[PDB]
């Protein structure tokens, strides 16, 4: 449901 | 918890060293979900999994959508100030 981004 | 200001030092060849979740379109804050070992966020000592990122270098992130936050966060260079809170 929730996006994850590696930054 | 208390709102904290935390300084992070990043070199130009590296990322921040975090994973973020959430965003306004999901009704939740930008949250740190991972601190990658040895990368700038880990090294700075003051950022942790579960912290909500309220602002970076004075830019409010409390109402940003996920991808807005990614763009803003990834633009920051050098000595970067975070405003965060662990709830």
């Amino acid at each position: 449901r929730l996006p994850t981004s590696i930054i | 918890g208390p709102i904290r200001k935390v300084l992070l030092l990043k070199e130009d060849h590296e990322g921040l060293g975090i994973s973020i979740t959430g965003g306004k379109e999901h009704g939740v804050p930008i949250l740190i979900s991972e601190i990658h070992p040895g990368q700038p966020a880990d090294r700075c000592g003051g950022l942790h999994v579960g912290d909500a990122i309220l602002a970076v270098n004075g830019v409010n992130l409390r109402d940003t959508k996920h991808k807005e936050a990614v763009t803003i966060l990834s633009q920051q260079r050098g000595e970067i100030e975070f405003e965060v809170v662990y709830v």
